[PDB]
Order: structure tokens, then sequence, then C-alpha cells
RNA sequence: GGCCGCUUAGCACAGUGGCAGUGCACCACUCUCGUAAAGUGGGGGUCGCGAGUUCGAUUCUCGCAGUGGCCUC
């Protein structure tokens, strides 16, 4: 059961606009250039397509996000040599970029100038079974043996997809985080600020692994990781590139893929990568 | 007592980026000074030997030689501080704003304060994205001021790509004039 | 044999009677954690092919060349 993690967004809304009806094609062909010269589309209103046919017949939209201009409409009438009637319509104010289904969802009222968004590959049928085998083989058993009450219970594995999803390196017992220490436990377990920190923790079980493959930077590998990496392991995954991340049980207290801030979706960062839940 | 920026500490931090620039590592240098040493009484440039001996730990961007692509300056000096020996209450002065990684590690170690001279938008932990006071517990946070000696901090970093790389794929390297 | 679909730049795929497009890319350019990344702009096309229709066809009409799915042998 893979649940793809995507940045939440709001559905688009509609703002008023003014349209008209067009009977002959050549008049509309001239009207395209006439409107381009007279009333160019606003930068926020360039996400639409002027060409449109009535459901019952051709009806043409003229003004976006407001009423028509008087002089522009008069010149349009003079070009048509006939009176122009106006019927109110509505145009979208929010631009979608990630969902093809949402992109089509409002296509009934009007199409979008921006084409169908590039649909990410929906993995494959056999790679799901490979993920299940790796879970039942490596990451989950560690989270079973790694934790007695004293060690935290987080395990992360750098899997190589090219060789049939084989474990290149797996974090062990001597790599995990102690419960008593509070330096490591802020990210993953709640209320770690209550207890003082006996030691200094620099490497979590997601950064120990990424520093054992240098033997470019893990570019193009994959990382099954049980509990969801914190904000530090998020930069572990973003400076050291990684194609996909599969966290099983999310961290509500602090996490760079879930609760705190979805790091992989941040625009200014170089390497954007996909994250799939697997419960 | 309190903590204030001290000029000589930032001079040491910025002169700890030129040495790493000669080595060819990205010019980011960090200086961990003693917690009760950043006091106003030490603001003056007097006693340069004593001031530069009070410096507890210094680090540079050792990622080129090490091979660990996840070891900036901040992650090195803290190791040195650990090696010479704690809750990292020492103040940390760096030339570029800590990346999200460093801003998370310093949060986890309860750093008292982290000054930086320049703001790096591509990877910035106290700039575009804020881990200064993001964590909510239940009281875990640090502070960071705007910028000191930014012109040098950007000149040293621009002098990096003007000279080319070395380890690179012949196709993927840039033969800039 | 039959039937259904399909052919568009180096590649992968839209799209429609009147401007010929979009992702990867042969490449070029701009920058603050190598600039081995990411944004940005340019050029890249016989839209099987032929005949017909149309002021005008990649589109519409027919046939032919090709591939693919099922069926028949
Ligand atoms: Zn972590
Ligand atoms: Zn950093």
């Amino acid at each position: 059961s893979m649940e793809e993690v995507v940045v939440p967004e709001e559905p688009p809304k509609l703002v008023s606009a003014l349209a008209t009806y067009v009977q002959q094609e050549r008049l509309c062909t001239m009207f395209l250039s006439i409107a381009n010269k007279l009333l160019p589309l606003k930068p926020h209103a360039c996400h639409l397509k002027r060409i449109r046919r009535s459901s019952a017949v051709l009806e043409l939209l003229l003004s976006v996000g407001g009423p028509v201009d008087s002089s522009a409409l008069k010149e349009l009438e003079s070009a048509a040599d006939t009176t122009v009637a106006v019927h109110r319509v509505w145009v979208p104010d929010r631009a979608p970029r990630s969902s093809a289904e949402e992109w089509t969802k409002w296509c009934q009222i009007w199409p979008f100038a921006t084409p169908k968004p590039r649909v990410p590959t929906q993995l494959s049928e056999c790679e799901v079974g490979s993920i299940q085998r790796i879970f039942r083989t490596v990451v989950m058993p560690l989270a079973k043996r790694l934790r007695t009450d004293e060690t935290l219970g987080i395990a992360a594995v750098l899997v190589d997809p090219s060789d049939g999803y084989r474990v290149l390196v797996s974090s062990g017992e001597e790599h995990a985080l102690k419960r008593g220490n509070s330096a490591a436990c802020l990210g993953y377990v709640s209320n770690s600020g209550c207890r003082k920190s006996n030691r200094v923790v620099l490497d979590h079980p997601v950064t120990f692994v990424l520093k054992e493959v240098t033997r470019y930077l893990a570019n193009g590998m994959d990382m099954f990781v049980s509990h969801e990496p914190c904000v530090m392991c998020s930069m572990a995954l973003v400076h050291s590139r990684v194609r996909r991340v599969f966290y099983c049980f999310p961290n509500p207290v602090h996490g760079g893929l879930g609760s705190t801030v979805s790091i992989h979706a941040i625009q200014e960062l170089n390497h954007h990568f996909r994250v799939f839940r697997c419960d | 007592e309190s903590v204030v920026y001290c000029d000589v500490f930032m001079q040491a931090a910025l002169k700890e980026a030129t040495c790493a620039l000669e080595e060819g590592e990205v010019p980011v240098g960090c200086v961990l000074v003693k917690a009760d040493s950043s006091t106003a009484a030490q603001a003056q440039a007097g006693d340069d030997l004593a001031l530069q001996k009070l410096i507890v730990a210094r680090g540079r961007n050792a990622t080129n030689r090490k091979g660990h692509g996840l070891a900036h300056a901040e992650f090195v000096a803290v190791e040195e501080l650990l090696r010479q020996a704690d809750l990292a209450d020492y103040v940390l002065y760096v030339v570029v704003e800590p990346c999200i990684m460093c801003a998370a590690m310093l949060l986890y170690n309860r750093v008292r304060k982290v000054y930086f001279g320049c703001t790096n938008p591509r990877f910035g932990g106290n700039g575009t994205v804020l881990s200064v006071h993001n964590s909510y517990k239940g009281l875990i946070g640090y502070e960071s001021c705007g910028g000191y000696r930014a012109e040098e901090a950007v000149v040293l970093l621009q002098q990096f790509y003007r000279r080319e790389n070395t380890n690179a794929p012949l196709g993927k390297r840039k033969r800039k004039d």
C-alpha cells in the first residue's frame, strides 16, 4: 500500500469575466489579433485559451477578470460591423501544476493554457513487491531487534534499484540513538526537551548510511527508512542526492518529509525528490 | 554578562575560508568560541594572541577530500570540539548562514547562539527556511543575526567557481574561459 | 482472410481546416555549500505517401506503405 506524498493545495476558484458570441470564423481570426493588440492577457490571466465553442455554435470570451473596455468593445463592434452582446462567465484564479486529474477537473468550464502537467511515473507492479520484500527482509526486522527500551528503533537502508533492489548498506545496532540522551531524540520522539543531553549526537541512522557508500554522492539510489527522516536527514537526502524515500511510520513531533516541513518539495533547493508512504 | 559579535572572531572565521579556498574546498569556515568569551569586554581588537587563543574549535568545508557529501564546516568543528574532550552551549560564528542540516544539528545540541555573515538562498537554515525557532516542544531554540562582513563572505565564495573543478566527467565539466 | 486502432524534430508524446507543439536531449547561457545540480533562451520537422475536396488539408474524403491488439488458417 504505497501512499504518494504531495504538497497540499487548494482547489481553484472563479472570478467574473465577460464573453460574447461569434458566428463566422474569419471574423474570429481577425478578432484574435485585434484583441491581442488591444487587450493583451494579464500575466495572472495568461493561463487560459481564448478559443472556445458554445455547448449548443461559437461563443468567444473577451475580458478576463473584469468588465470589458468601452473603447475596445466599440472597436471590436466596428470590426464586426455589428452589435456585440455580453454574457457573464467565470475564469480560474488559481493555477494547478501537479495533478492532471485536478487540471481536467475544471476543464469543463474552461481549458487551461498550461498543458496537462507532466504525470510522474506511477512506479510499477513488481517494484511494489520488491519494496515489500525489502521491508519484510531488512528495515522492519532491524526496528524489531534495534529496540529494547534503551535504543530508539530507527533503521535506514540504501537500496540499489539497478541490481534487483539489493541492500548496499544497512544501519546496525552500534549506529542507533539512545533513549536517555535528548540530543538525538528531539527530532523523532516527543518532549525530548524535558531531559538534559548527556552526549552530543552528530549522526542519525540515516546519515551513518549515507557516509558508508562513498567507498558521486549516492546519486540515483533509494532509501527505505522506517520512521520518517528528521529535518537534518532531509538535507542528508538533499545534498547527497536520492531518487526515492519510503517512510513507514511518520514523525509528528518533527520531520522533514511529513509534519514540520516537506523539504523535498522546496522550490529553491536543487534536488527535488519523491517520497512514498508504506504502512 | 551576555554574548555580542566580536570583530576578531569574524576575522578568524573569514581568514579560515581563504585557507580552505587555497586547498580548493568550498570557502565556508566556522569558529566555535567559548560561551562566556563573546562578552562586550572582548569586543576590542586588543590582545590578538589571547583572543585567537580563546578560540575553542575551528572547521572548514571538508567534503572534497573526505568524500562525505554531507559534512560542511559546522559538522566538522563540533567533531573537533568532541575530539579534544557537553551540550554545545558554545557560540558559533560562521561565514555563510547554516544550511538546513547545520540549523537542525545545532538545534538538537541546544546551541546558545549562531551568528552568520552571509545568507545562502539555495541551502539556508536561517534564511529562506527558518529552523531558528521552528521546533515546538511540550522550549528548544536558538537565535541568529542578519549579517556581518557579507562582502568578503561572497567574494571568497565567488572566487571558487571562477577557478574550475578537477574531479569531473569530461562531458559534464565546464571549460569556461 | 477479416476487423479495430495507430504513424507528428535526435528521442518520447500532444494537438487540431487557417500559429505547426510539449517532456527528455545533441548544445548554449546565469548564479551564494562543486557550478557534476537547478533555473533560462535559442535551433532542431517529408506531420506514411499519393489522389480527391476546399480560397486553403497534418487534420476532412479514399486508397496505398508501415506497426500494434484480437479473430480466422
Ligand atoms: Zn535525522
Ligand atoms: Zn551547512
